[PDB]
């Protein structure tokens, strides 16, 4: 509708795989833990740094 | 591959393993059943896997060599049940 | 089955409720899912339209990218100048267009050697 | 392809409904003659005068 | 105060849990059974035959159907109460006869004929030893039309389908007998 500000906004864009709110948590890994399931976790919902360095 | 296709689709259509020319397409040499001609297809797809783009649409005789060189020597999963049904079925009463 | 095919792809199941089979392709349900209790008798096809619409998308910087399955990955808009034979050999070209920020393919064409495609390839990273 | 205008239906999948299909889109697009006469491409000065030269047809024809 | 009976043929079975009260009536069910289905030949390829537990205790279930009256309760009423409730709590877990008919197809080595004769046996116990459907059934499909996620449309064929249409009939009254036999006849009438 000709609108710029309705573009929903994102830090980085790129680097997406196309076939796919806690402030202080604490992440214990044992022997069983899945790589995937353990790097999900560590990035965040958010896309940032912490989401591209994970 | 060539043999074990003609098989399942004379096996299918009640007919003789000389009354099916190999120069014909599937949906030719079935009365355009569809329910038959797809039943047909279920059971290539059962038993070689992986088949052509509307095989229905190219001869037996041509569709063979697409899978004689994908397939080799081992039935599989239809071939082994109809032949499952043949001795059991029919009289080798004790001799399975 | 005749219904299924005129409007594949506008997210539509067809269920048959006149026979009882099983569909290897499972483009088409049969009667189970109607009378299944899972999760199997709520099965959706694809809308080809909503699933892969074209979007757009800014950066923190705000420059605006056409958002597809392609340009996702790459993280550049989803334009790309394809391997041609005498067009692409240079580096000096390959280099300047993704300089532009868009994705070129270096032709393997008019090059006879592996010591002299590294020479050429080690141009491109020189200046890109 | 040359432009934004002939593309943009492909991007869409509208193009489908031309041919009483449902709507169709497409991820990404390639470039090729369009580019041949680039600032910085090595195709000759009097090459590129000849492929400017070229008028060219659309799709309905290109089998002439 | 139970009793074991083995519903048995090859090299698959079902224990059946017999109250000694009517064991006498059960017990000469499973001679008479025990022999008019053929021998058995591994793969249990035969349609006569069973290929899974399943569509043994099916093929017991519609024999048991065909020596009742559906109004003179007479000796075999609680025997067959007692074969339905022990198949619908070990194989069909609260599901539909068609799901569990679905699986044998894909899972086993049945065909088309072999698990058509399933439904139709138990479908006719359920009658026969009357407990009419009248549980507003778990459908995935009708819970999502409910909720406002799907919407369904009904459509309905014309001639030239098949050569033979009267085949898919047959088949029909065949296996949905105690269903359809009220509007056949009202039809046919």
């Amino acid at each position: 509708g000709d609108d710029e500000s309705k573009i929903p906004a994102v830090e980085y864009f790129g680097g997406e795989s196309p076939v796919d709110s806690e402030d202080s948590a604490v992440f214990k890994a044992t022997s069983s833990t899945d790589e995937e399931s353990w790097f999900k976790a560590l990035a965040g919902s958010e896309i940032n740094w912490r989401h591209a360095s994970f | 591959a060539s043999l074990l296709l003609h098989v399942l689709v004379a096996h299918k259509l009640k007919k003789s393993l000389d009354s099916i020319p190999m120069s014909k397409t599937i949906k030719d040499l079935v009365g355009g059943k569809s329910t038959v001609q797809n039943e047909i297809l279920g059971d290539l797809g059962k038993e070689f896997g992986t088949t052509p783009e509307k095989p229905e649409e190219t001869p037996l005789e041509e569709l063979a060599e697409t899978f004689q060189d994908t397939f080799s020597g081992a039935l599989g999963k239809q071939s082994s049940s109809l032949l499952s049904r043949l001795i059991s079925s029919k009289m080798p009463g004790g001799f399975t | 089955v005749l219904t299924h095919r005129n409007k594949d792809g506008t997210g539509v199941r067809v269920i048959v409720a006149g026979t009882l089979d099983i569909n290897p392709d499972d483009d088409y349900g049969f009667k189970q899912e109607i009378f299944d209790v899972t999760s199997n008798g709520l099965k959706k096809n694809p809308n080809w339209l909503e699933e892969y619409h074209p979007k757009l998308i800014k950066n923190k910087s705000g420059k605006i990218f056409v958002e597809t399955k392609f340009s996702k990955l790459i993280g550049r808009p989803p334009l790309l100048v394809p391997g041609m034979t005498p067009c692409t050999v240079s580096p000096d070209f390959v280099a300047a267009t993704t300089n532009a920020g868009y994705t070129i393919e270096l032709a393997g064409g008019g090059y006879f050697s592996a010591a002299g495609m590294t020479a050429a390839i080690d141009s491109v990273v020189s200046q890109i | 392809f040359g432009s934004a205008d002939d593309t943009y239906p492909y991007l869409t999948g509208e193009w489908s409904t031309k041919f009483d299909y449902p709507p169709m889109p497409f991820d990404g697009f390639l470039f090729g003659s369009r580019v041949m006469i680039a600032k910085e491409v090595k195709t000759s000065p009097d090459a590129k005068k000849c492929i400017a030269a070229c008028t060219g047809v659309p799709d309905d024809k290109w089998e002439q | 105060s139970t009793r074991p009976l083995t519903l048995s043929h090859g090299s698959l079975e079902h224990v059946l849990l017999v109250p000694t009260a009517s064991f006498f009536i059960a017990s000469q069910l499973q001679e008479q059974f025990n022999k008019i289905l053929p021998e058995p030949t591994e793969g249990f390829a035969a349609d006569d035959e069973p290929t899974t537990p399943a569509e043994l205790v099916g093929k017991f279930l519609g024999y048991v159907s065909s020596l009742v009256e559906p109004s003179k309760v007479g000796q075999f009423d609680q025997v067959l109460n007692l074969c339905l409730t022990e198949f619908e709590n070990c194989y069909l877990e609260g599901n539909d006869i068609h799901a569990l008919a679905a699986k044998l197809l894909q899972e086993n080595d049945t065909t088309l004929v072999k698990t058509k004769e399933l439904i139709k046996n138990y479908i006719t116990a359920r009658i026969m030893a009357k407990r009419p459907f009248d549980k507003k059934s778990n459908s995935a499909l009708f819970r999502a039309v409910g909720e406002g996620n799907a919407q369904l449309v009904a459509i309905f064929g014309g001639q030239g389908n098949t050569d033979d249409y009267f085949e898919e009939l047959r088949d029909l009254y065949q296996t949905y007998h105690v269903l359809v036999g009220d509007l056949i006849k009202f039809s046919a009438e």
